[PDB]
RNA sequence: UAUUGGAGGUAGAGCACUGUUUGGACGAGGGGCCGGUUACCGAAUUCAGACAAACUCCGAAUGCCAAUUAAUUUAACUUGGGAGUCAGAACAUGGGUGAUAAGGUCCGUGUUCGAAAGGGAAACAGCCCAGACCACCAGCUAAGGUCCCAAAAUAUAUGUUAAGUGGAAAAGGAUGUGGCGUUGCCCAGACAACUAGGAUGUUGGCUUAGAAGCAGCCAUCAUUUAAAGAGUGCGUAAUAGCUCACUAGUCGAGUGACACUGCGCCGAAAAUGUACCGGGGCUAAACAUAUUACCGAAGCUGUGGAUUGUCCUUUGGA
RNA sequence: CUGGGGCGGUCGCCUCCUAAAAGGUAACGGAGGCGCUCAAAGGUUCCCUCAGAAUGGUUGGAAAUCAUUCAUAGAGUGUAAA
RNA sequence: UUGGCACCUCGAUGUCGGCUCAUCGCAUCCUGGGGCUGUAGUCGGUCCCAAGGGUUGGGCUGUUCGCCCAUUAAAGCGGUA
RNA sequence: UCUGGUGACUAUAGCAAGGAGGUCACACCUGUUCCCAUGCCGAACACAGAAGUUAAGCUCCUUAGCGUCGAUGGUAGUCGAACUUACGUUCCGCUAGAGUAGAACGUUGCCAGGC
């Protein structure tokens, strides 16, 4: 869950960060889930930090599903350059999120362990989150 | 399985709908064999109690006017953040 | 002003004022272009012709009416009563 | 503007195409080997998920073009004489660029300033309200306001805050406080310290530096018992173990948790002098929801007066 | 021209996106092409339908050609893109 | 600090070091009060309150800086065109 | 409404399946001598003929597997407004896409023989 293997157009217009989650608002694979309540970017490197924390905290226990994939590339201009002269080069890959977009899913592990793991993941992550269970009823 | 409802009326604006949802009730519609397209609203808590009482599927008595309609939930809407039910669809079997 | 950094994409053509040129209901004289296009976004219908440039022009005088052909195709017509 | 008719593919959605992608089925190719088996790995084929300025089976709002046509308004075009303009600006909103930087830069769409006085924003071209023909020591209001500076409510009702919050931040942190549910327990008497017992064959087994709630596998058996665990637990040189598993009884009413909220708290350090209310000051003179007044402009009325235009002739009034 | 000059790059045409569903619309913004070619790759008349996939096989580098049912054109259209 | 922007100043706003004179902030170098510690006291480390005062003389470079030699309780960091 | 031409409609018209039927119309069929016939077959195309047979194409009838269509309610978005500087809030019109109920195994014009 790091980078797209290939993209057609490598320099792209930045994403819209205003509105609500187009989809992925439900726990489908796992049992418990973690959704977001604000809307920032995710940079293919903070989710890496988060899945490590969760996985290593479960001690290779139950399964994990990352629901957010970093698709959008972003650019940064070289240091101390003036304005103009083209667009800069790719610095990282991102995936915008929206309030209500589930991010991580877990199953095959007790409820309290899952809540603790998703808590520890939440702090390595730049968006306010919430703990959710597989919606039923 | 003896839930009751109330009959919706025409041109319920955004403000009316959102006020109605902000109180302990939720709009819905019924359709299917044996009836017509009647738009009603139900109190959320009793809907939830009935559903946990009967489950996903249940031939439910539904209170409209004076007539009770054998009805089951075709399908429903939910708001994941601010947990609250949004719109219930009902089909009658009879 | 920066320095040597340069881009390989600063080029474009001049847009061609294509699209519609008349609307349903107005009286067009014969020859009036109704829809400059490429390929066939709209096929000619009654009393309408196809130029070499896929342009659509009325054959005769009359009113103009856009209509449906089949499922996913549109034509154009001209009718003379005026 | 109302009503018809139409072109087009944005917002939003969607994955049917080009791709980009996360899990799960399912048989199989080079190949682990002897063409091989099985793992797989390159895909075929499915089921559930998602992402897109240069993807679209779909697809608004609004804009635009035009009408057999209505209703209200008053421009519009052609020809000729005279020009000035080619440095724009800020706000709001859709986008590019930059760093979802700039009082940045480049476009689109309003407005304003430019070329605009007046009231509000302390002061403050671009914000809010409003366009100054000229009097008047007349009246009504808009934005903003009504304890004093300083014209008007120390108005009325119902609630919220306790921080001077109001009158600058954030992730996070918290028995701050108010509301609405949901809830598991409780006169059989949950919850406190209820000073009431606390240990047994027994560390049994691996017993580990010997280590008997600590360097680590726990095999963690019934209860001496109203309440009991090869010890809830503070310990690590073995260990010395009372107390919130647990309630009769000190005695007698309540007491874990959960949501979703309204208002505060902490995070919070900068340079001449308070100095992040304009000052005083304010526990309402803050905030929320109603209601009723009043102040407030060069806006709009009232009276008088110029000067032009279009009407009636009321050759005068409009 | 130039986010001051200089250095580097660019200058005319076509296509696409940015471009806000008419048209138009800028930046040293994001992508590519052109300075030709065709006496048939023109006109007209009459005919014919494709890529791939397996049920596969004399070859079988796999798939050359051949066979058969599906193939919405996934193919072709002299060239860039629409 | 290195920059980005080009908004005042080109009918002129002297730009770097040093000297003289300072003045103010505190994210405190010393001194004063404390919580601590893997603090026995001296030792040190860490954090908090603290800005009243104090916070050297030289060798080398135009140097700021930095290194070095001796001291000191300390030889603080910045604003001030 | 049969049957065959012909053409009008957004596949409510189509695909697949099962089942009939050949009412003299329809295809199947016998052959290449005859015009013609094919870069390469009487394959087709054309042609002379009608002895065989509905098996298939065709026709009619069923069925929603499959295809398409598809509301109401809503939600997203947004025109205008009022707050506002919030990855905003409120009000008022308009109102998707997706999904769900459902429609649907066509309607139909002229002509010629039918009945
Ligand atoms: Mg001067």
């Amino acid at each position: 869950m790091l980078l797209p293997k290939r993209v057609k157009y490598r320099r792209q217009h930045r994403p819209k960060t205003t509105g609500r989650s187009k989809g992925g608002n439900y726990v489908t694979f796992g049992e418990f889930g973690l959704q977001a309540t604000t809307t920032s970017w995710i940079t293919s490197r903070q989710i890496e930090s988060a899945r490590i924390a969760m996985t290593r905290y479960m001690k290779r226990g139950g399964k994990v599903w990352i629901k957010i994939f970093p698709h959008t590339p972003y650019t940064k201009k070289p240091l101390e350059v003036r304005m103009g002269a083209g667009k800069g080069a790719v610095e990282g890959w991102i995936a915008v999120v929206k309030p209500g977009r589930i991010l991580f899913e877990v199953a095959g592990v007790s409820e309290e362990v899952a809540r603790e793991a998703l808590r520890l993941a939440s702090h390595k992550l730049p968006v306010k989150t919430k703990f959710v269970k597989r919606e039923e009823l | 399985a003896s839930l009751k409802s109330i009959i919706r009326q025409g041109k319920q604006t955004r403000s009316d709908l959102k006020q109605l949802r902000k109180s302990g009730k939720v709009p819905a519609v019924v359709y299917g064999y044996g009836t017509k397209n009647v738009s009603v609203k139900v109190d959320e808590v009793e809907f939830i109690k009935v559903i946990r009482e009967v489950g996903r599927n249940g031939v439910i008595e539904l209170g409209v006017g004076s007539k009770t309609i054998k009805v089951m939930v075709a399908d429903y809407q939910f708001d994941p953040l601010k947990n609250q039910i949004t719109h219930i669809d009902f089909l009658a079997i009879n | 002003k920066k320095g040597v950094s340069s881009t390989k994409n600063g080029r474009d053509s001049e847009s061609k004022r294509l699209g519609a040129k008349r609307a349903d209901g107005q009286f067009v004289t014969g020859g009036s272009i109704l829809y400059r296009q490429r390929g066939t976004k709209i096929y000619p219908g009654e009393n309408v012709g196809r130029g070499g440039d896929d342009t659509l022009f009325a054959k005769i005088d009359g009113v103009v009416k856009f209509e449906r052909k089949g499922r996913d195709k549109k034509q154009v017509s001209v009718y003379a009563v005026a």
